[PDB]
């Protein structure tokens, strides 16, 4: 099991990273804190909407 | 490569990316189905790549598993593009 890793898009702090795969099938929104905001969520959104992203095949994972 | 078209953090410090991340969303494969409250946990190798540690909760197993993986920059530590194999 191997294949790519890029992030996409990160935050000026280093708080809140977008990360794919080797291709569109493979996306990830990750963050410092189990929670983010709304505004972040919609950014996120967005910015993989903008690079051909389909975000309908967003799961939001289980957090505390 | 990564997919054409997207972009590429092409400032990247990976010294400021290590330590723990939580998964927020995912498009779902069958690799991480299932786990909920999952980590990424990244460290710098003295080879200068990053060791990956994923972890998360199993509801199923009723267990807490991780994987463990080696990533490489496929070119310069400032383009945040790497290949990661699991062992």
């Amino acid at each position: 099991f191997y294949g790519g890793y890029n992030v996409i898009a990160l935050d000026r702090e280093y708080r809140h990273a977008l990360v794919c795969g080797p291709d569109r099938d493979y996306l990830w929104i990750l963050s410092r804190t189990p929670t983010i905001s709304d505004e972040v969520k919609q950014e996120m959104l967005a910015v993989a909407t903008r690079e051909g992203f389909d975000v309908s095949k967003f799961i939001w994972v289980q957090q505390p | 490569t990564p997919p054409r078209g997207v972009t590429v953090v092409n400032n990247f410090d990976a010294k400021r990316y290590l330590g723990t991340w939580y998964e927020i969303a995912r498009f779902d494969h069958r690799f991480e189905r299932g786990l909920e409250k999952v980590t990424a946990t990244y460290s710098l190798r003295d080879d200068g790549g990053l060791n990956v540690i994923n972890k998360g909760y199993n509801p199923d197993r009723g267990m807490w598993q991780q994987s463990e993986g080696k990533a490489y920059f496929t070119g310069a530590p400032t383009r945040a593009a790497l290949k990661v194999s699991f062992f």
